[PDB]
RNA sequence: CAAGACGGACCAGAGCGAAAGCAUUUGCCAAGAAUGUUUUCAUUAAUCAAGAACGAAAGUCGGAGGUUCGAAGACGAUCAGAUACCGUCGUAGUUCCGACCAUAAACGAUGCCGACCGGCGAUGCGGCGGCGUUAUUCCCAUGACCCGCCGGGCAGCUUCCGGGAAACCAAAGUCUUUGGGUUCCGGGGGGAGUAUGGUUGCAAAGCUGAAACUUAAAGGAAUUGACGGAAGGGCACCACCAGG
């Protein structure tokens, strides 16, 4: 949320605004987490794929 | 009457008292005006008199006794009082980016160069006349010519290396019809 | 299309009896117009007055603020305000190697006039001193700085304004802080700085007709 | 001594494209010399430019040919869009620049010095080539600064102007004593001819 | 129009020069500061945004205030001199002296130059980033 | 007037602290090195697996307050191709309080303790010896300058002490003439500080930490300059000016 803040709020405004902003913050890191985890593995898996055909599948007959 | 004083550093007390006939040469002979170093204030007093050939000259007296004061060479401190349009752009080497110890005194260098040359070559370039007192950069010229001096110093002072910084100087003089 | 300076008077401000110059100038005031009275309007006005435009004999580097108070028929009444130093003084004060003491005093003087007063004070380069430095260790400091306090306050609490304003223009506090001082460590220049308002007594005339005659 | 111009005919490109350039008939390429030493004087035109002297401070004589090509196309597509009678680039590749050949049936337009025109052909043409250098001076906001009788040519009646690849801007340090000077070999060769309608070289400054 | 005095007497004004890196301010006062007299901007006679802190506007505003304080009868000046201070630049720019030249130049009396600008004990934050500034 | 912030200039090749770090006055709190001692204990010591306090900034949980600045996010310029670039706002954050986090180019890129080994002349603190100078000549002591000497520091200059691949270093010296005590740690370059496992963590992450496979180099100091798209001069009626 890019509301800016006045001078006139009070607390449980301020309070529910900071603690939703914390929410999608800890969400967000969540999802951060699991494009790690998901790339990870895909270079796991792509390395192990490109260093078979290093091994296995490169020449001409 | 009025009269003008200019403070006087310790640090250049002496440099004054050097050069105090060649600085009270002009300042009586091509200008009229009474000088006098108040050593108790230790302050020079330019004031005008009946000898005044006319008005704003008593300025252009207290912006070369400034200009000496600085730290500037004579000579330019007597082409400033005798051309019109000159200007003292000076700027603290801690507005252009916050720099701390001893990094700070090599931005210094970054202006500077081995022996000067940078500062050299940038003066030549621009037109301008810098001097690096141990905090602050003081540019005087033309307002053109030290605005290009103050992008070329606030570049150099970014961290930006001393070839590209001469280059884009050198590019910038070719593009201002010099 | 209508000037406003047509409608606007020239007013007198002078300085009160005790500075050798008395006109301190003009002041453009916009005169009444039923609601608002311009006498009041200019109440609450503060002029930086130098020195040299007050005694002429004096030095150029301090500087005044001063309250109108009241209007006499094109004429304004001056209260004393404040007094600090300029600042290419302040400025030309500050060397490289020199010790610099500040300390700040809050008196209230005899006639009920609550000040803020301010004091500078540099170290003395000796005669013979070889020597660049010149450093004042920290209790010498905070000995001169106590000194300092009990010298001010010795020389303003037991005085009404009147004696405070007369000693501080030939800087009879100064003087004797650096008489006082050469025991402790000898010191170049010192000067009363800054001179703040904190506390006003009840606005009333009579001290104001014996301030101006 | 500085380009080679070509006469070549063009092709029917199949494409149906709505944007594609329509191909003339007939073409000139113009390739710039790039191994000739006797381009060391052209560099008082170029440095003095503020749309390349951030890349004439620092370019190769390849780099200077390119920039060079792409001056002349410029100048080119800005006459046309004033209504000059000038060759249209089709398309401009390195050194080589493919314009619209003036003439017919593979024979380039004589120049005006050549052609052995009238006393009303020749006042038309004096016209033409003032209205042309007013449009320049005004429209264009450029300066020819090489104009004569060998940079004129005549097809149709009509006075076509080439080689614009010298041409600045007037803003330039010299533009107008560029200017001035090709009004008065414009002014010359027209007195040459027997115009007697021929302004001065002063007039003809002052009017351009 | 004016204060009733002698030729003698000369009348006292504040003029504040503020030399922003946009432009310049030429705003004359009385000693008081409260009531105002003419205030010419650069923004007044250059139309265009280069040349706003140009030497050139700042001497047509210093020749405007001028004229206007002939008009007025203030025949003598005090000169406070304010750069945008802050954080910011601290020194004065080149539109301070031109225009302090300029008024020198149309027969004003000069009285104290004071540096006036609102120089911090110590900023907040500088506007720019940890990076730089200034190209 | 109010709000929070930060303590410039003084500010130094200075100071203190185990490091991180520490700059407005005053009081209190308990520390702390060095110096001085014909004081006391008498071997109580050095370094340390395990284990434990502190740990910049950023981050994470609960509150408060939010001036400035500002990750994100929103504008506008700039173009064969700009999405970097520049200026306008702006959320978390930046601040305080209580807990996590334990990482930095946390750098003197130099473990800690001890011995020997050149010179110089400045600085801080303490002490000692002093011609003389100032507290309006001080009436005795006493502060501030000047000349030394000692101890422990912070740093500089210089040397063919010796080292060293050299840059450089009074330690990086006393190393094939190799042994004072001790701790940690490196073994060609990548993969890789990666995967897996254990453990700490609310989380982000931290500590420990491979291999398969891959290459003949990767790297360190110093010396020149092909070339400047670097700047100067200087030369020539096979170049120019004045001309013929």
């Amino acid at each position: 949320s890019t509301q800016p803040r006045s001078k006139n709020e009070s607390k449980e405004d301020k309070r529910a605004r900071k603690q939703a902003i914390k929410e999608e913050r800890k969400e967000r890191r969540v999802e951060k987490k699991a494009n790690k985890l998901a790339f990870k593995l895909e270079k796991r898996r792509q390395e192990k794929e490109l260093l078979n055909l290093k091994k296995n599948v490169e020449g001409l007959k | 009457e009025e009269t003008r004083k200019i403070p006087v550093p310790a640090n250049r007390y002496t440099p004054l008292k050097e050069n105090w006939m060649k600085i009270f040469t002009p300042i009586v002979e091509h200008l009229g005006l009474q000088i006098r170093f108040n050593l108790k204030s230790r302050n020079v007093e330019i004031r005008t008199c009946k000898e005044t050939k006319d008005v704003s000259a008593l300025t252009k007296a207290a912006d070369f006794v400034k200009a000496f004061i600085l730290g500037f060479q004579v000579e330019d401190a007597l082409a400033l009082i005798r051309l019109d349009d000159l200007f003292l752009e000076s700027f603290e080497i801690t507005d252009v980016k916050p720099l701390k110890g001893d990094h700070l005194s090599r931005a210094i260098g970054r202006i500077a160069g081995k022996g000067g040359k940078t500062k050299f070559t940038i003066e030549n370039v621009t037109r301008t006349r810098i001097v690096l007192a141990d905090v602050k950069v003081h540019i005087l010229g033309s307002f053109q010519n030290i605005k290009m001096a103050r992008t070329a110093i606030c570049n150099l002072i970014l961290g930006n290396p001393p070839s590209k910084v001469y280059g884009n100087i050198r590019a910038v003089a070719s593009r201002s019809a010099d | 299309v209508v000037d406003p300076f047509s409608k606007k008077d020239w007013y007198d401000v002078k300085a009160p009896a005790m500075f050798n110059i008395r006109n301190i100038g003009k002041t453009l005031v916009t005169r009444t117009q039923g609601t608002k009275i311009a006498s009041d309007g200019l109440k609450g006005r503060v002029f930086e007055v130098s020195l040299a435009d007050l005694q002429n004999d004096e030095v150029a580097f301090r500087k005044f603020k001063l309250i109108t108070e009241d209007v006499q028929g094109k004429n304004c009444l001056t209260n004393f305000h404040g007094m600090d130093l300029t600042r290419d003084k302040m400025c030309s004060m500050v060397k490289k190697w020199q010790t610099m003491i500040e300390a700040h005093v809050d008196v209230k003087t005899t006639d009920g006039y609550l000040l803020r007063l301010f004091c500078v004070g540099f170290t003395k380069k000796r005669n013979n001193q070889i020597r660049k430095t010149s450093y004042a260790q920290h209790q010498q400091v905070r000995q001169i700085r106590k000194k300092m306090m009990e010298i001010m306050t010795r020389e303003v609490q037991t005085n009404d304004l009147k004696e405070v304003v007369n000693k501080l223009i030939p800087d009879s506090i100064g003087k004797d802080i650096e008489k006082a001082c050469q025991s402790i460590y000898p010191l170049h220049d010192v000067f009363v700085r800054k001179v703040k308002m904190l506390k006003k007594p009840k606005f009333e005339l009579g001290k104001l007709m014996e301030l101006h005659g | 001594k500085e380009s080679v111009v070509f006469h070549a005919y063009g092709g029917s490109m199949e494409d149906e494209k709505e944007d594609s350039k329509v191909i003339p008939t007939e073409c000139a390429i113009k390739v710039f010399k790039t191994t000739l030493n006797e381009f060391k004087n052209r560099d008082k035109y170029i440095k003095d430019d503020f749309r390349f002297k951030d890349r004439f401070s620092k370019l190769n004589p390849r780099k200077i040919i390119r920039m060079w090509a792409e001056k002349e196309m410029h100048n080119l597509a800005r006459m046309q869009r004033a209504g000059i009678p000038c060759p249209t680039v089709v398309l401009l590749k390195k050194h080589i620049l493919v314009m619209s050949f003036i003439g017919h049936d593979q024979v380039p337009a004589p120049k005006l010095k050549e052609v052995k025109l009238n006393s009303e052909e020749m006042k038309e043409a004096y016209y033409q080539t003032l209205h042309l250098m007013r449009q320049l001076y005004h429209e264009c906001t450029l300066v020819h600064a090489d104009l004569s009788e060998y940079n004129m040519l005549w097809h149709a009646g009509k006075v076509w102007l080439i080689d614009v690849s010298q041409s600045v801007e007037p803003t330039h340090p010299h533009g107008l004593e560029f200017l001035f000077r090709d009004c008065r070999n414009v002014s010359q060769f027209f007195q040459k001819g027997g115009v007697k309608e021929a302004l001065s070289e002063r007039e003809l400054f002052n009017a351009v | 129009l004016g204060p009733q005095v002698a030729e003698g007497e000369n009348v006292f004004g504040v003029c504040h020069i503020f030399a922003s890196f946009n432009d310049t301010f030429v705003h004359v006062t009385d000693l008081s500061g409260k009531e105002t007299i003419c205030r010419v901007t650069g923004g007044m006679k250059v139309k265009a945004d280069r040349d706003e802190s140009s030497p050139y506007a700042a001497m047509l505003a210093a020749q405007d205030v001028a004229q206007r304080c002939k008009e007025l009868g203030i025949t003598a000046l005090h000169i406070k001199l304010r750069a945008t201070g802050g954080n910011r630049t601290k020194t004065p720019g080149p539109g301070a002296q031109s225009a302090l030249r300029a008024l020198a130049r149309s027969g004003m009396k000069i009285g104290r130059i004071e540096d006036v600008t609102p120089i911090p004990s110590d900023s907040t934050r500088r506007k720019g980033g940890r990076r730089g500034r200034r190209l």
